[PDB]
This record gives C-alpha cells, sequence and structure tokens, in this order.
C-alpha cells in the first residue's frame, strides 16, 4: 500500500483513468441496482433500496441514452430524468397520505392484474428500444 | 312439590356450545398467537403503472 500510495507512474496512470469518471458511476449503479433488485425479488428490500432501482432506471432511461450517444447531457435530459421522479412519485404520494404508510393491506387475490413474465418482459424492452 | 322441568335440555345444548366455541377459540388463541415474519412496505406496487 505504502509503495503504491508513493508511487509516480501509479498516480499518473490514476490521472489518465481520471478522464473517464462519469461512465463509471452510471455503470456501477447498474450493478448496485440489480443487487438491490434481486434482493427485492427476494422481498427483504427497504424503501432505500426499491428507490435505489428507481434511480438507476431513470438514469440509464432518461440521463443514459444522450450522455453515451452525444458524449454530453445538457437541456432535456435532466429536466426529463427528473420528470420521471416526479412521474413515479403519485402513487406512493398518495398511499402514504390516505393510508397509515405503504404497508400492503390483505386483499382478494384474483383483483390485481397479472400477466405473463415474457409479456412484461417483451413490453420493457420495446420501451427502452424506443427511448434509446 | 309443584314443580315440574324447566326451561329446556335444548338451550342449554346452545349455552354449551357457546362455551366450547369460545373455549376453542381461546385454547387456539394461546397457542398460535404470535407468528410475525417481516412487514416490507410495497412501495413499489407495480400493478397501478406495469
Ligand atoms: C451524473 C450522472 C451520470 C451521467 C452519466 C452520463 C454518461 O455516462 O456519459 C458519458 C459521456 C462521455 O462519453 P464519450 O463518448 O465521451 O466517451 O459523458 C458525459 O457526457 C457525462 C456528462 C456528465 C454530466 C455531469
Amino acid at each position: 500500500t505504502l509503495t503504491l500510495v508513493l508511487d509516480p507512474f501509479f498516480w499518473m496512470y490514476f490521472s489518465w483513468t481520471w478522464l473517464f469518471w462519469p461512465w463509471f458511476i452510471a455503470v456501477g449503479l447498474a450493478g448496485y441496482g440489480i443487487y438491490c433488485f434481486r434482493k427485492h425479488w427476494l422481498g427483504e428490500a427497504n424503501a432505500f433500496e426499491q428507490l435505489g432501482i428507481v434511480t438507476s432506471v431513470f438514469t440509464w432511461l432518461t440521463l443514459v441514452p444522450p450522455a453515451y450517444f452525444n458524449g454530453y447531457l445538457e437541456g432535456w435530459p435532466y429536466v426529463f430524468f427528473l420528470a420521471y421522479h416526479y412521474f413515479f412519485f403519485f402513487n406512493v404520494s398518495v398511499r402514504k397520505r390516505l393510508y397509515g404508510d405503504f404497508y400492503a393491506r390483505t386483499h382478494d387475490p384474483k383483483w390485481d392484474v397479472n400477466t405473463p413474465l415474457w409479456s412484461r418482459i417483451l413490453f420493457g424492452v420495446g420501451i427502452m428500444v424506443g427511448h434509446w | 312439590p309443584m314443580e315440574t322441568q324447566i326451561i329446556s335440555d335444548d338451550t342449554w345444548k346452545l349455552v354449551d356450545e357457546i362455551w366450547d366455541k369460545k373455549v376453542e377459540e381461546i385454547k387456539a388463541e394461546a397457542v398460535i398467537q404470535i407468528e410475525e415474519e417481516k412487514k416490507k412496505p410495497q412501495i413499489l406496487m407495480a400493478t397501478h403503472f406495469f
């Protein structure tokens, strides 16, 4: 560790790889998101991890598409990235206001609409293909 | 004595049924009263959008 810290070439190559910083957080958030998403699929995810999955999806659907295919963001991407966060937050806001909390109330199992998973992932893939 | 039998042998069965019902409910609720595993908020209720 000490011969790495005082190393000139290590720091110089560190600065060489300092050139590529915005794309590293954009990819590590994907790993953190898939980890939290597997945990939420298992079912022990706190609300922070769920909003983190939401944030990772919104970043790679409204911050990344013009960060890679243009190399730079100005104008629309920040506005629509926050607009998605703003638009996801009515089923969460209403269901904290007109409820005690977000705790799932016991209900009739045939009321919730369920669809085959291949159709769901087909819809998601089509939506991303349209946005990209 | 002048007194023949009174209210019934049927409403005694009714009050015995009530007694037995409440006794079984108390006995059941004294054993399986606490089984709590997890309470995760459904802050991603997917049926609303997805």
